[PDB]
């Protein structure tokens, strides 16, 4: 395990108290658990090696929707032409639309 | 030019045909078949225009056989195996206890493909065509037994295929 | 210093699901012999198609659509040739811009 | 950008044909039924009946 | 016991399809374009059966396919 | 279950009062329960289970 | 590879 020292940093007034400080210590990086273990509040001589368990839970949601649709529609509509000629006819509207090269 | 236009690009099975017949019923053809899926892998996103990549298998042949003859137009075997190993200079070469110095990622894999045609010259009464034309009859009972009796959708359906 | 510190994780999954679809389409046309018919039964969508750059706005028919070009001999054989066609607008790939 | 751009639904029919004074002649026609369904379910549990 | 380490996805399907046509020399009073014809009385009957008596818009209907 | 115990953080004065640390203890991610079970006011050593 | 392995099986079926 590390070890838990009493040094002074460089450059602070003799007067001061130590503070804590520490001999060879490693915080090994955490692939994949990383966030799931904690390591800033974890006491670095190590008390307690284990931790076991499960956290889970499952959630629902209820249905009851129901439609019905009908559509009915007749056109009937009724031209007259001449032999050789042409008749066109519209009944409706014309909406914009932008078209350029 | 430029870096507009949008185009759209066929992807599934397709089939394109030309046939020619001889009077003893030889059969001389182009074919082109094609069986294409969309690949999430190889797909790109642009800004927000998604363009995606594909799988395909494609084989356009010319050919020409006899009356009712199956030939193989394509096919591949094709195994592939990559290895790589990092180890420690002299613990790796341990036997059983080097695992514990020595990494390994090992991948492996086949793929195997068979493209075949079978030509034949037909007419409304034969058995190819009958066979296709019995299909559809029991895919309308299919659809028709998952309705209810009182269903007006169930009434659409006893009018078609007439 | 000498000592690990490790951990594993799981997820549990029971996931099962179904489909089924069906359709039939049935649509009939007349023409006379040496003519043609068009018939579509669907909608419009508007698409942005213009020359170059990197604007023109252009329609695309969808739904159901039949052609049909026939002839006919002194025995009532026909030679026709007919393009069916059946589409449907899919959300999975249909993109933002 | 404010420029709508509608779709539309249409049914449209272009017909060569002839016939006699007075008659009736149907140039387009079509019924079209459609079904789909779709389940999620429990493994076990979800084959229970009612 | 094995399922409790292993994992599975798994995926089928299948698609069915059929496309035919049938051609016919016919003229106006054949069988092919009658039947079609009494579909569309049926089709104005059903319309005029859902609307009330006195509305409007069911002696629109009544005035067509004369 | 986790260990509660005091600690002393690297850096501080060694007159000050500890604080509470633990030994190894896991808080899990939950995929799709994300923000409906509550783990910041969660007691670790777990205190009513369901 | 493994004698068992299918991917010995399509490597025989080569260069026939």
């Amino acid at each position: 395990g590390p070890r838990n020292v009493a040094t002074i940093p460089l450059g602070q007034d003799l007067t001061q108290p130590p503070v804590a400080g520490t001999g060879v210590r490693v915080t090994p990086p955490l692939g994949s658990l990383n966030g799931a273990i904690d390591l800033a509040n974890l006491a670095r001589p190590i008390a307690g090696t284990t931790n076991f368990g499960i956290i889970t839970g499952v959630l629902s949601t209820i249905n009851f929707a129901l439609s019905n649709g009908d559509a009915y529609l007749i056109a009937n509509p009724q031209l007259s032409a001449r032999s050789g000629g042409r008749t066109d006819f519209l009944a409706g509207g014309q909406v914009p639309i932008l078209q350029a090269l | 030019a430029a870096g507009q236009n949008v185009t759209y690009k066929d992807y599934g099975i397709k089939l394109e045909f030309e046939p020619r017949v001889d009077d003893d019923n030889n059969v001389s053809m182009r074919v082109l078949a094609d069986v294409s899926d969309i690949d999430p892998a190889t797909s790109v996103s642009l800004n927000g225009f998604t363009v995606p990549g594909f799988i395909t298998r494609r084989s356009n042949a010319e050919i020409n056989v006899g009356d009712g003859q199956t030939m193989v137009i394509s096919g591949l075997v094709n195994p592939k195996t990559a290895k790589n190993v990092s180890k420690l200079p002299w613990l790796g070469d341990i036997p059983i206890l080097g695992n514990l110095f020595k990494s390994t990622n090992f991948q492996s894999g086949n793929t195997d493909l068979v493209i075949l045609v079978t030509p034949r010259v037909v007419s409304a009464a034969s058995l190819e065509n009958i066979r296709q034309v019995s299909q559809a009859v029991e895919m309308k009972d299919e659809y028709r037994n998952t309705l209810p009796k009182g269903s007006t959708t169930r009434d659409a359906v006893d009018r078609t295929l007439g | 210093n000498f000592g690990i510190i490790t951990g594993v994780l799981s997820t549990i999954n029971f996931a099962l699901s179904n489909g089924d679809a069906y359709l039939i389409a049935n649509p009939q046309l007349s023409a006379r012999s040496g003519g043609r018919t068009d018939f579509l039964a669907g909608g419009q969508v508007p698409i942005l198609q213009a020359l170059a750059a990197g604007q023109n706005v252009t329609y695309k028919d969808y739904g159901i659509k039949l052609e049909f070009e026939p002839r006919v001999d002194d025995d009532n054989n026909v030679s026709m040739r007919v393009l069916a066609d059946v589409s449907d607008i899919d959300p999975a790939t249909s993109v933002s811009l």
